[PDB]
């Protein structure tokens, strides 16, 4: 795994082209996330 | 030490998690290549993941980060899709769960859009799709995502063409 940028704990990827996209995030220490919910699903075919 | 507790669909907690899953679907620039073509999901089950050791590992780090950042963990609830979901819920996140080739370097990636994380359920780029039908847009096979508590602390802002 890489290191966080010095003086930071994560990176935020802000979208700069697609106005509808939400942010994405990166952590470099597995201890910074807890898998709270497990969601089982199917994708639905559009009608 | 992990147990999974089923949430009832009548539970407010089930309903708020399902709403975040459904409401954060978007269209993707690949036209559905990686994750499939869909506007919504059929939620089959939501389970709470309970592991005391892994929780304490999380809160220990959260306190370290908060103390480095004026008592602010900057904690978010974010989606994660991965072929290693079963490993993660039993052993915790670690370097084996990183996206080595990600655009912000080798780290563990999370998304606000559930449909972004859906693109990674079967691997990077959707891999070869579901194991049964080899279909990245399979409407039959059951998929799993994690909805995760994530400590961001002081986050480096990268403006990026996506
Ligand atoms: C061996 C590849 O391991 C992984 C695991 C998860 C992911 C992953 N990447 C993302 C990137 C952007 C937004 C969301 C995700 C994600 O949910 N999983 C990538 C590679
Ligand atoms: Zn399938």
């Amino acid at each position: 795994m890489a290191h966080s940028p010095p003086g930071h704990h994560s990176v935020t990827g802000r979208p700069s082209v697609n106005g509808l996209a939400l942010a994405e995030y990166v952590i470099y220490r597995g201890e910074q996330a807890y898998p709270e919910y497990l969601i089982t699903y199917q994708i639905m075919r559009p009608e | 030490g992990t147990i999974l507790i089923d949430l009832s669909p009548d539970d407010k907690e089930f309903q708020s998690v399902e709403e975040e899953m459904q409401s954060t679907v978007r269209e993707h620039r690949d036209g559905g290549h990686a994750g499939g073509i869909f506007n919504r999901y059929n939620i089959l089950k939501i389970q709470k993941v309970c592991n005391k050791k892994l929780w304490e590992r999380y809160t220990h780090r959260r306190k370290e980060v908060s103390e480095e950042n004026h008592n602010h963990a900057n904690e978010r609830m974010l989606f994660h899709g991965s072929p290693f979901v079963n490993a993660i819920i039993h052993k915790g996140f670690d370097e084996r769960h990183a996206y080595i080739g990600g655009m912000f370097g080798a780290g563990i990636y999370f998304a606000e859009n559930s449909s972004k994380s859906n693109q990674y359920v079967y691997g990077i780029g959707g891999g070869t799709g579901c194991p049964v039908h080899k279909d990245r847009s399979c409407y039959i096979c059951h998929r799993q995502l994690l909805f995760c508590r994530v400590t961001l602390g002081k986050s480096f802002l990268q403006f990026s063409a996506m």
